[PDB]
């Protein structure tokens, strides 16, 4: 399944389950509980495990609060008396925030920062924590009121839930998990490796699908190569960001693969050309928001190697391509033309595909391979204003025919060797020397790129992300599974 | 239509008058929309088992928050047949099909100074005149 | 031009100024009326003879009535007097009608019916005669003492006109004239040639362009094979019915062409067809009017002779083909497929063009000739499944395309052919032989086939048409000019 | 579903209200067909005394009239959003549209009475129509 970054850099989806299953094992959820000398009231009571559930989005993360053992004393002129209840399930809303972590880094270039609860707010628009109007498995539920009551007991309950409230404002802080750790690559430049992949800007989404949480993830979202955020960024996650396959996922935004790596990389090819003909934009179709093409500038063409077509030396050039992302492929379309001086002009629409996947060199280690997939196809069409003959049009669309299906497949596995090259060493000026040399036997481990890509964010204070999948999906998408230091 | 009429009736507390609403520009949660009620003119009433007013607050100015799932905006359909209404049905709890709920709900805590009693009476309220009338919010701009 | 029956089967179009010129020639003597002891009043003058004139449309025709030396004396409690004036124009408009033509053909078969103003209405909503209130360059007008013409004594001249209409709605000669007669053939069947072109039902038009009579016409409508009429068809004449080149102007609908000729004679063009794969139907975007096609049934295909190309007898297929009228041309599109065992695939998507024109034989008589306009356009797509190697690949796409630069002319040209065939010898069994002798010398004169379709009409009683012009403008459209008998 | 007109000349006069409707037809594809109905009115015929020489009651009249279909490029842009049918007394207009009466009284509930009638008749349709067909662009 084809997903998306959703315009931002790089994408780090893990799923709710995971993240909670870490709470559960650090218990940092406080035990016992108790709020004096409250005007409204007070009480006091015991916490189970706080976990995320259901009913969050982007900034917003709703907790699980579950209580028992809870007593609370209502203090009024129209509601008043004791209560309590043996075990009920507050549900509140929250949002999350990223803070300097400390120790700091040595490094003066890499501002390290943890993802934790937002305990307050200074925007009313924004409370810090949010009561949810849930009365969900209370047992045990008393109360003894001095007068009036015929509304439920849920009304009581709403009174309880606002007085642990009270409580949770002064110490949300008890909760101080720390959700993941990220590196701030601030000044990134020079000959910085693999920059589009370090973060310069975090920020994080909750995101979850009907059929819930166990399909519901957290993710953290990045800009890189010193870029920022902006109205632009959304706080959200693709719902096939982390592979079928895998239990986490990381993304590569597209548009990074194709500016960063083979923007650059692609004139090498042609020697012939000037360098500057070449472009990134956003038009190609069709779903999503907006998806990144590489093309030739408009008005731009580039010669080729010179061609015999029926008795004369003829120079094809490109006169359109389009490079993209689609599926599980990159696919490259060329457009070469012929123009023979008889007056008749061949044209080649031509299209290869290629698909990438996790492998290992002869050394054990993992790496990234590619493959061809299938064939180029063609479309074939000319233009015959010399009114010459179908015996030599014919011969010259053989001739040119021939051309596009060699050069095209050629040109095609210089950008997909191109690509692996830049993922793996994470240096442009080094691709060319790295296509040239290319083998699949004894390419690169992976494991440089991950320092710098996947590893710049950290899960759970120390979790290692154990690679298991690589593949195109429209941004370079990486499958894993974190482990916890065992401990 | 810019004002609506609110009715509310529950066997403690009642209210009525007329909101203003408008949804409010945000960046941080794609798949809802907020909208603020800002308060016209309205008395909240508390009262007792056999309807003696008890207490009552001015809601007039009072400003609310609120969001809900934007699978609100394909309900069907926005036809003008023909006032609509914020009205609860009393002693009729509702399902909540977009996740309705509350963040403030008295920004400048005009009524909610008062006390938690205010507050949890406010949120019961502004839940109870708003679910099942989410179609009313297609027209809000 | 490009122009359209309007989904009549015939249309036969004559301008205006021809029809009122030999109305003129047949009735140059003017007429003296007199209208004594009239309930109104009573009234005497002079007729010149009516003439149509603009301001009519479908069945709607104006005339204009030039009356002299009229005098007319007024009767009424409310209004008396004598008055009249030296010159004025009466305007009227009435409908025509097909009448039965008197003698009866000898043929049983045929019903003549002409053309000719309807004199009488029983319907008060669609009355006879209607004066249309055009008080233009009355001259010498009087009435009493007032010897002008002013806005508050215009009503009597109003009274004047419809006291001349009592006389006309008596006097019922005043309006003889055959505009034309039509062969209705009554009992058309099967076994009759050219029953395309014999109409079984008539109606007419008038067609008024920009409010110039010098550029409106009078349309002979018919269906033709047995069809009647409905509401699918209108009183309605194309802009360009007639041809820039000619006086007049003959159209036969391409529905019928495509029906009636070529769809039964295609098969005969592939031995290995099954004969009922080809349907013409009607095409268009969200709503169809008057475009049609003949085509292949959806799912069918058509195997064509084998081919040898590199070591395999191979078998080209047509999976999609388009037979249509466009412009000036008959446009032929074919899609040959063709598979190689190994696995590559060869799709060619082929056009051809064709003119048709008025030529002569080698005795100098009229006829029908075409040409083919500049060289089949051809686009091949191509695919190779089974990883084929290179010189396999291109000389297979190039036997392919060889093939399909040859079979698609020649397809054009059996098309063009027949459809001259059918034109010319009116008998669709007889098309196969013609296509396979026809030889632009000796192609038989096109008389026959006039005499079976624009002379199935005969105008102003015994008007023969002259062609001048032969051409497809959508229909096929003929041009030609009226020759008046007695010079 | 109903117009008011206002009719008025030296010699005759008319007022009241009509309802039009468009007539279906296949015989004319460029022009439409319009039968009107008069609910309510009176035909006066008047000497320079302007006094009643004849009053006729237009009630239940049916006329049919056409006009080009060109007259659908009109812009209405009610305003000021009331229309009637009303003739400028003493000021022939222009036919833009080729306008004409078919019949002027279709059972000739008036028109019987003779030449006279028809002649009014048709002369007043005329006159409350003419400069008044943006009116029938709302007319079904």
């Amino acid at each position: 399944m084809q997903t998306t970054t959703l315009n931002w850099d790089t994408v780090y989806a893990v799923p709710i389950n995971i993240v909670n299953e870490a709470i559960k094992l650090k218990h940092p959820t406080p035990e016992n509980f108790e709020l004096l000398n409250g005007k409204y009231g007070n009480c006091s009571g015991s916490f189970e495990e706080w976990q995320i559930t259901n009913g969050g989005d982007g900034s917003n993360i709703r907790l699980k609060i579950p209580i028992k053992n809870f007593k609370a004393t209502i203090i009024g002129n129209r509601l008043n008396g004791k209560g309590g209840f043996a075990f009920a399930n507050l549900e509140v809303q929250v949002k999350l925030k990223y803070l300097p972590h400390f120790p700091q880094s040595k490094n003066k270039d890499i501002e390290l920062v943890d993802l934790k609860i937002r305990t307050q707010s200074d925007n009313p628009e924004d409370p810090a924590i949010i009561v949810i109007s849930s009365y969900k498995n209370i047992q045990g539920f008393y109360f003894e009121d001095e007068y009036k009551l015929t509304e439920d007991d849920e009304f009581v309950v709403s009174y309880f839930y606002r007085l642990i409230k009270e409580w949770l404002e002064k110490n949300l802080h008890f909760f101080n998990y720390i959700f993941n750790t990220v590196n701030l690559n601030l000044y990134i430049s020079d000959k910085e490796k693999w920059e589009w992949t370090k973060p310069s800007y975090v920020d994080y989404a909750y995101s979850e699908i009907e059929g819930d949480l166990s399909r519901s993830a957290l993710g953290v979202l990045c800009m890189t190569g010193g870029r920022t955020g902006s109205k632009n960024q959304q706080q959200k996650i693709d719902p096939y960001a982390i592979p079928a396959a895998s239990q986490s996922g990381f993304l590569i935004s597209e548009e990074r693969l194709l500016r960063n790596i083979l923007l650059p990389t692609i004139p090498k090819k042609f020697p012939k050309s000037k360098g500057d003909e070449f472009e990134v934009i956003n038009e190609s179709s069709q779903g999503g928001g907006y998806s990144y093409i590489l093309k030739l500038k408009k008005g731009k063409k580039i010669d080729l190697e010179n061609i015999q077509a029926v008795g004369y030396t003829c120079t094809p050039y490109i006169q359109e391509m389009k490079i993209y992302l689609l599926g599980s492929y990159l696919k490259l379309e060329t457009t070469t033309r012929v123009d023979l001086p008889l007056g008749v002009a061949s044209i080649c629409e031509t299209t290869c595909e290629y698909k990438f996947k996790l492998s290992t060199n002869n050394k054990g280690e993992q790496t990234i391979a590619y493959e061809q997939i299938g064939s180029p196809v063609n479309i074939q069409y000319s233009e015959n204003t010399g009114n010459v003959g179908l015996n030599i049009v014919v011969s010259f669309l053989s001739a040119t025919l021939s051309f596009a299906l060699t050069f095209v497949p050629g040109f095609g596995t210089f950008l997909a060797v191109g690509l692996i090259g830049g993922c793996l060493i994470g240096s442009v000026a080094l691709i060319p020397t790295f296509i040239e040399s290319y083998n699949s036997d004894t390419a690169p481990s992976i494991d440089l790129s991950l320092e710098n890509s996947v590893s710049e964010i950290t899960w759970n204070s120390s979790d290692v992300f154990n690679l298991d999948y690589v593949a195109l999906a429209g941004p370079l998408q990486l499958g894993g599974t974190l482990q916890v230091q065992n401990s | 239509k810019q004002a609506f009429v609110f009715e509310f009736d529950e066997n403690l507390s009642s209210s009525s008058g007329s909101i203003h609403l408008e949804k409010v520009k945000q960046n941080c949660s794609p798949n809802y929309d907020y909208f603020k009620i800002t308060f016209i003119d309205g008395y909240l009433y508390i009262k007792n088992k056999s309807g003696v007013i008890l207490d009552k607050y001015d809601l007039k100015n009072v400003i609310s928050l609120v969001a809900l799932k934007r699978d609100y905006l394909s309900l069907s359909l926005s036809n003008n047949k023909q006032i609509k209404k914020f009205k609860n049905i009393k002693n009729k709890h509702l399902k909540n099909k977009f996740n309705l709920y509350v963040i403030n709900e008295d920004i400048e805590k005009r009524i909610t100074k008062n006390g938690i009693l205010e507050e949890v009476i406010l949120n019961k309220m502004l839940l109870s005149i708003l679910l099942g009338n989410e179609e009313n919010l297609l027209q809000i701009s």
